[PDB]
């Protein structure tokens, strides 16, 4: 399925994705597009920072949905 | 008040912060 | 394990915390470095107030996460 990410600078990330794929499977697949390490990556859907090791179904994350990418500095 | 959601990320944070936890925007404009 | 705290003030302290350490030992910490009563101390991480009671374990606050403190109350149990 198709989801859509947008950075904080108003542009959008398509992705090809499934609901079992993990949400560090997600910024891996970010890295590819935007190269930002998944270790400067915070996600968010729906009011909530996605774990690293929950899947996209864990979230109810369907086909269609927008995550919002925020950076980080990497934790050390 | 209630828990508010971001403008800009959706993140939903405390009713005592001003700016949002994930990135640093104010609640209203 | 340092976390971060954003104080009153808009600066932020470093805290060397035990990985589970309680949330009242924390807040005695935040006392000890910055002078706030613990009665007076609302901490909040990922959008929820920290309770007594509970660890930094509790809420999956880890090395280098940030929280933020705010005046108790007007929540505020
Ligand atoms: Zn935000």
């Amino acid at each position: 399925m198709q989801i859509f990410v947008k950075t904080l600078t108003g542009k959008t990330i398509t992705l090809e994705v499934e609901p079992s794929d993990t949400i560090e499977n997600v910024k891996a697949k970010i890295q590819d597009k935007e190269g930002i390490p998944p270790d400067q990556q915070r996600l968010i859907f729906a009011g909530k920072q996605l774990e690293d090791g929950r899947t996209l179904s864990d979230y109810n994350i369907q086909r269609e949905s927008t995550l919002h990418l925020v950076l980080r500095l990497r934790g050390g | 008040g209630a828990p508010w959601n971001c403008d800009s990320c959706t993140f939903l944070n405390h009713p005592a912060l001003n700016r949002c936890e994930q990135c640093e925007m104010p609640r209203y404009t």
